[PDB]
């Protein structure tokens, strides 16, 4: 017969009504459902203008004490997941700002009763992105899971952001997200998908400013310029010869790699700033031909050779 | 080694006679590497002549990497397109190799090619098995169309969210001889529980409305599964309340007492519709009922003498 309370007093006095909700759910740990519910029903309810830093902490605090008395139970796993989802999506621009307190603090919480570490806090950004299916883009969920460093979100990042084609419309907001995702999970089918991507697009972005791409792996960076120059115009454009002119000389490995391509694709001076740079590389080179190094003539430096 | 790097680096002549250019290939067919493979493509972006370049480079016989890397660089230079040739290679290699797939439904989840997904999954399903963190929201939209006899048929080897939303896609393809043929693999999901015990009663709605008027096999032995879990009050009493003569003819004896015994006046109501069988309805139905009530002693249910 208890048809609910009217939604104004629930907003209204909402501070005075979840004190002795909170109280009983401190008891009821024995009960794994009773608590369960309870705080869906609470969040579900939870006012716009309570959406703040008190009442967040307030559920992490009560979730906290039935969490460690119990133990990771398929039920207990399971039900914990669509809660804690539920919380973190009720606050969701909360947990989302660039620096996240309660999302960092959180997670080294809940590592300390499962099974496996890298299942809880994977299987937590599964459920979110299937409650946020068209509020919220993944890109924004992701950036800040993987300032984590949980090594099984990163595992998922690289299988999405490789294999989804992307929206032709994407705001500015959105592209610098995806972007700030390859430069820290840089990946072979992830530079693939961003170049399909670019190919598409209708705002120019000198890319390089968002990419940062002599921070990642020399496979990393060698990869990228095969698969750009080839798709974009056969050729080199401005910020690619000076990335190159100064990642290049201070590497060795990379050099090697990229060594072939330039010489394919003829690129003189590219090679020779390098030598003039660092004299170095003609002993570091595998099998350099008389003829390669009589083409790759020193120029400058002719008082380093004799020498 | 010495191969690998020449082959890899050294500036070609646009002259190449046919019999040199048959001799270029067949080393990069031997020596499968990332710069071997590249400067064999840009060269094939100037011949002034036709020739498929397949029948000497045999790119089934090459390793799984040097295939993935072959077809990247081939397509990003030539067209962005799959003309015939890379099309009669791909539907020979894929299906006999799932490893050799792996990476290559990345390049295909990019630039779609759908026609291309359709065939191998028509070919064999266990392609779907090892996926990285597969989802629902894409699996319903790659219905399998192969024929049901294929995925019901092995409905256990899935996960766990999968059984769901693959039943969901057997009613809504009308596919009645393949949740038949496989019930006892089915069954076991209902009873489980799921990731969604929401998607189980929609689930549920859709097997009686169509078992209803579809008596087949399964009638009894979804109807027998039903009421040993008594979590589906919400569909049997819906069940007794949508009924039609015909339906109530085919209700196995062990059955219509097994569905009213362990119930009170809600089931009870489906009696309106036995009176037409009782009185002045069929002689051997009545006696064959009559057995169950006195060889099991429900008392309680015996309270219909007039």
């Amino acid at each position: 017969d208890i048809s609910s309370l009217p939604p104004q007093i629930i907003k209204r006095e909402y501070d005075k009504i979840m004190k002795v909700v909170f109280q009983a759910v401190e008891v009821a740990i024995s009960n794994v459902n009773l608590a369960h519910d309870l705080i869906l029903t609470s969040l579900k309810h939870l006012p716009e203008d309570r959406k703040d830093q008190t009442h967040l902490e307030s559920f992490s605090s009560l979730i906290l004490k039935v969490t460690q008395n119990n133990k990771d139970t398929p039920i207990f796993r399971d039900f914990f997941g669509a809660v804690t989802s539920s919380f973190v999506y009720t606050f969701l621009d909360l947990f989302l700002r660039k620096n996240d307190s309660s999302l960092v603090n959180f997670n080294i919480q809940i590592s300390k009763v499962g099974i496996s570490q890298g299942n809880m806090t994977l299987d937590l950004l599964k459920d979110v992105i299937r409650k946020a299916r068209n509020e919220t883009s993944e890109f924004l969920i992701i950036e800040k899971f993987l300032e984590l460093d949980d090594k099984k979100t990163e595992v998922y990042a690289q299988n999405w952001v490789g294999s989804t084609l992307l929206p032709p419309n994407i705001s500015f907001r959105e592209f610098q997200s995806l972007a700030n995702i390859v430069n820290k999970v840089p990946n072979e089918n992830s530079i693939e998908n961003f170049l399909d991507l670019c190919l598409k697009l209708s705002f120019p972005v000198n890319l390089f400013t968002l990419l940062h791409v002599s921070m990642w792996s020399n496979n990393n960076f060698i990869y990228f310029i095969q698969s750009y120059v080839s798709k974009n115009e056969n050729k080199l454009n401005v910020d690619l010869i000076t990335l190159l002119k100064t990642s290049l000389p201070g590497n060795p490995e990379l050099f090697s790699g990229l060594l072939p391509f330039l010489r394919r694709n003829k690129f003189m001076d590219i090679l020779e700033y390098c030598i003039h740079s660092n004299p170095n590389l003609l002993n570091s080179i595998p099998d350099l031909n008389s003829d390669l190094l009589l083409k790759l003539l020193p120029r400058s430096r002719a008082s380093y050779f004799a020498a | 080694v010495y191969a690998q790097n020449w082959v890899g680096s050294t500036l070609l002549p646009p002259n190449i006679s046919f019999r040199e250019f048959q001799s270029l290939a067949n080393i990069v067919n031997k020596v499968p590497n990332e710069n071997s493979i590249e400067n064999f493509l840009d060269l094939c972006l100037k011949l002034s002549f036709p020739v498929n370049l397949f029948t000497l480079l045999h790119v089934s016989m090459w390793s799984n990497n040097n295939f993935i890397y072959f077809i990247q660089s081939y397509v990003s230079k030539n067209e962005n397109k799959l003309n015939v040739d890379l099309i009669t290679l791909l539907k020979t290699s894929l299906p006999g190799n799932p490893e050799l797939f792996s990476g290559l439904l990345p390049f295909l989840r990019r630039n779609k090619f759908m026609d291309i997904l359709e065939y191998c999954i028509h070919s064999n399903p266990n392609l779907l098995n090892s996926i990285p963190d597969l989802n629902s929201d894409l699996l319903l939209k790659l219905l399998p169309r192969s024929r049901a006899s294929y995925f019901a048929a092995n409905i256990k080897l899935f996960k766990c969210s999968e059984q769901l939303t693959l039943v969901r896609w057997l009613l809504k393809g009308q596919q009645l001889e393949q949740l038949n043929q496989n019930f006892s693999e089915i069954e076991n999901v209902l009873q489980n529980a799921s990731d969604s015990e929401l998607e189980k009663s929609e689930i549920i709605r859709e097997l009686l409305h169509l078992a209803m008027a579809n008596p087949i096999e399964p009638l009894f032995s979804g109807l027998l599964n039903f009421c040993i879990k008594n979590n589906m009050a919400d569909h049997l009493d819906e069940f007794c309340g949508n009924m039609t003569s015909e339906v109530l003819f085919k209700i196995s004896p062990e059955l219509l007492l097994k569905l009213l015994t362990y119930k009170e006046k809600p089931n009870g109501k489906l009696l309106a519709a036995v009176i037409e069988k009782i009185e002045n309805g069929d002689d051997d139905y009545i006696l064959e009922l009559l057995e169950k009530i006195i060889i099991q002693k429900e008392i309680q249910i015996l309270e219909k003498l007039k």
